[PDB]
């Protein structure tokens, strides 16, 4: 009792939503990877540092 | 239980985003759940509906849509007069409870063989048991009534029908004359017990 | 059944690579930051000990 045109859109509205969902999850994923690379570089680059200032 | 009614067949398994929802629809409004389920909720799969079984005053629809849609579904489909259950296909909950229902009728039939030759047997000598012990019952019953030496003249009557008047007359004016007044259910001329069988 | 599988399909593995894409960038990003941050302290390192040689 629908066309063709009603279904077709809905079912590729269904699509491009999950399609969108997956790409705002691998924007937050990229921005946590820059968080991440910053944490790890200042805790690592810190606490050597210190081992040397130490040391000498 | 669904567990004769769904089959593995029926569902979209390990779906990344769907949820499959079991709709319970009147008869008077199968047609109409045919159609109506498409718009219960938004972002319904074109053409995924079907009928999974039928029964005679309602049939039983699934339907697959977004999980979070689930909600939706469920309430307008309360709205529409449908019965929506929540069912999970699991393979191994379903077979796991064919497996305990064959085994438990399996093992039933098993002891009932044995149970009841068993019981059969202990019944029979249960019975012969009844029969020794009343027959010692009779036996000491006798010697209490009438003295020693113990040789008595005991038998075991099987009346005729209507007879229990006559067998009355004939046996209290075969005893009552040879012993006293003094002895119904307390006082009769012999010793006397009901086998009921 | 076969539209609302194929669609699902789709969407299931259009989202799957954005959010491995993502996490494989931030594993790629913080072993870039680990490796920057250990250059910049060993220069850090080497030119403290130049000027310790310096002092002794």
């Amino acid at each position: 009792a629908l066309s063709d045109a009603d279904v077709q859109k809905q079912i590729k509205h269904m699509m491009a939503f999950i399609e969108q969902e997956a790409n705002e999850k691998a924007e937050e994923i990229d921005a946590k990877a820059e968080e991440e690379f910053n944490i790890e570089k200042g805790r690592l680059v810190q606490t050597q540092r210190l081992k040397i200032m130490e040391y000498y | 239980s669904l567990a004769e009614i769904v089959k593995k067949d029926d569902f979209v398994l390990d779906s990344e985003y769907l949820v499959t929802l079991l709709v319970v629809v009147p008869k008077l409004n199968h047609n109409d759940w045919i159609k109506q389920y498409e718009t219960l909720a938004e972002m319904v799969v074109p053409r995924s509906s079907n009928v999974l079984s039928e029964d005679q005053d309602s049939y039983l629809c699934n339907v697959t849509l977004f999980k979070k849609a689930v909600d939706d579904f469920r309430h307008k489909a309360r709205e529409n007069k449908f019965i929506v259950r929540d069912f999970q296909y699991n393979e191994e909950e379903m077979r796991a409870d064919k497996e305990e229902m064959n085994r438990l009728s399996t093992d039933k039939k098993k002891q009932f063989g044995p149970l009841v030759r068993w019981l059969k047997v202990n019944f029979s000598e249960a019975f012969i048991a009844w029969i020794h012990i009343k027959a010692l019952r009779v036996f000491v019953e006798s010697v209490l009534r009438y003295g020693l030496p113990v040789n008595f003249q005991a038998m075991l009557l099987q009346p005729n029908k209507k007879s229990v008047k006559k067998l009355r007359e004939v046996l209290h004016e075969l005893y009552k004359h040879l012993d006293s007044s003094a002895a119904q259910q307390e006082y009769y001329p012999y010793v006397y017990y009901k086998i009921d069988c | 059944q076969s539209q609302g599988i194929q669609q699902l399909l789709q969407a299931e593995k259009r989202a799957a690579e954005k959010v491995a894409d993502a996490r494989k960038r931030k594993a790629r990003r913080l072993k870039q930051a680990k490796e920057e941050a250990q250059m910049e302290v060993e220069q850090y390192r080497r030119e403290r000990e130049q000027e310790f040689q310096s002092k002794q």
